[PDB]
């Protein structure tokens, strides 16, 4: 398997790196809570945002132009388009 | 015996005519802890030029300990009072002999040393410990420098060391053996120039529960240690924190007393064989200590195993301790105390570390009276008090991949 126990989880020979940290009873919870979860998630948002907005973009204004079409068929003004369809 | 000599240096002799070999040594405290990261090891480089001079046939080691540092004279007894003066020279000729010093090989030297301890996994498992639990302030350098920092310092920083350390209020000459105190003192005092200065201000340190890791994959073990901040010399307690610490004792895994030793935790590590040995100790510096255990797994599947069984068996400390084990943990506290004051080398090191970090220090018969008094409620006050949910320091060298994280340690402190 690609993943084993604790003893051996697989990873390569790891050697001259050091890890530390501080008791989270020494620590400050939440410490900059407020100005990160707007900040860094402004900075996340707008990495992130062209991706989901093209495609939305695209989609939604299909889906608007279907609609609008179908709006327009079932009316007094289109009631002839929509007989010839 | 303590006398008072002219320049206000004290000489402390603990005398004694069945000793062996005698032993004089001047210490003038300020250890790594008087240090900062830029001149770190200076003390510990200036203690091994000051000991690196001619012997005149005695014996001339540095002492270098964390919090002071000393040249110590070994001799047989007879020759005691020329030790003395040896000694009393080499310091009234310190800053003189570190002028005309060339410090390539003695830093050549300390920095072997400083290696070797970067290389013996206890040695390195430890001084990462001290490092992280008072990280931020100078306790946390190593006695012997870092080998970056060593090859930094120059004749005119040791000057400077000297300058501000070596000073009457500051210094101790500490002596043992079977020599006539006055004799000693009488020597020294012809011989001893030192300048004025006041004692420098011991600098503060705080313990920081943490966790440092300098997992190595390719050792054949894993080195770990576990610790809570423990009990310094000035500590009512430092007796107490010994006891605690002795409760569980040592363990060698291949030791033939490994099956039969007292302490649970012993028994309970043979059933899977889940540690090969582990040591418990109560380091104590001047205002601060380390209490803890360290530990060498075999079995790199079995470290988490091994931390687990050690903290429940702490958890047993406040609650569950027998009085079998608290009169077991005195007695051997007894026997350790004496054994370590056995040697007049290590004698003379106790009396200049308790007469400079403490000013007093307590005679054996004194240690023995208040080790007896313990009884097991006043054991289990301090286990509440100390180990008892409180915060741990961790290290670990190599193989420690099964190491659980810092939360799950922790939060062991605290199950029933």
């Amino acid at each position: 398997t690609y993943m084993g126990w604790w003893g051996s989880l697989g990873s390569p020979k790891q050697k001259y790196i050091t890890q530390y940290t501080i008791s989270p009873y020494a620590a400050k919870p939440l410490k900059g809570a407020a100005y990160n979860a707007v900040f860094n998630t402004f900075r996340r948002t707008k990495n992130q945002f062209l991706y989901v907005a093209i495609p939305f973009v695209v989609v939604w204004s299909i889906w608007t132009r279907a609609r609008d079409y179908n709006e327009y068929l079932y009316t007094k003004e289109g009631r002839e388009e929509l007989e010839r369809v | 015996k303590y006398t008072t000599l002219s320049n206000g240096v004290t000489v402390a002799t603990e005398t004694n005519p069945a000793a062996k070999t005698s032993s004089v040594g001047l210490f003038f405290g300020a250890g790594s802890r008087s240090e900062h990261s830029h001149s770190n090891g200076i003390s510990a480089l200036t203690t091994n030029v000051l000991a690196s001079q001619s012997a005149k046939g005695s014996l001339l080691t540095a002492k270098n300990d964390r919090e002071f540092n000393g040249i110590i004279a070994q001799t047989t007894n007879d020759n005691i009072t020329e030790a003395g003066k040896l000694i009393a020279s080499i310091a009234s000729n310190a800053v003189d002999i570190v002028e005309k010093t060339d410090l390539t090989k003695h830093k050549q030297y300390l920095s072997a040393q400083a290696s070797a301890v970067e290389a013996d996994p206890k040695s390195k498992v430890l001084s990462h410990l001290y490092s992280s639990a008072f990280q931020g302030y100078s306790l946390a350098l190593p006695t012997l420098g870092t080998t970056e920092s060593v090859e930094n310092l120059e004749n005119q920083d040791s000057l400077r060391h000297l300058a501000k350390h070596l000073v009457n209020n500051n210094t101790v000459i500490a002596a043992s053996g079977n020599f006539d105190h006055d004799k000693l003192a009488d020597a020294i005092e012809a011989n001893l120039k030192i300048a004025e200065g006041v004692k420098p201000e011991i600098k503060p340190a705080s313990f920081l529960g943490s966790e440092v890791r300098m997992r190595d994959d390719t050792l054949p073990k894993a080195y770990i240690s576990i610790a809570v901040h423990g009990e310094g010399l000035n500590s009512p307690n430092y007796y107490l924190a010994k006891v605690a610490a002795a409760i569980y004792g040592d363990f060698y895994l291949h030791s033939t007393i490994a099956k039969f030793t007292s302490p649970k935790l012993a028994s309970i590590v043979q059933e899977y064989n889940i540690v090969e040995s582990y040591n418990h100790y109560s380091k104590s510096f001047s205002d601060t200590g380390i209490w803890g255990y360290y530990a060498e797994i075999a079995d790199k599947f079995t470290v988490d195993d091994f931390t687990h069984f050690s903290l429940k068996e702490w958890n047993r400390l406040s609650i569950s301790i027998s009085e079998a084990e608290v009169a077991r943990a005195k007695a051997q506290v007894k026997t350790a105390l004496a054994k370590e004051l056995a040697n007049s080398f290590a004698v003379t090191s106790d009396i200049a570390e308790k007469v400079l970090l403490v000013g007093h220090r307590q005679s054996l018969r004194e240690a023995f009276e208040k080790i007896d008094a313990i009884k097991v409620n006043d054991v289990k006050e301090w286990g509440k008090s100390k180990v008892w949910d409180r915060d741990i320091v961790i290290s670990g060298t190599g193989l420690i991949e099964d190491l659980l994280d810092y939360n799950r340690n922790r939060n062991e402190m605290a199950m029933m």
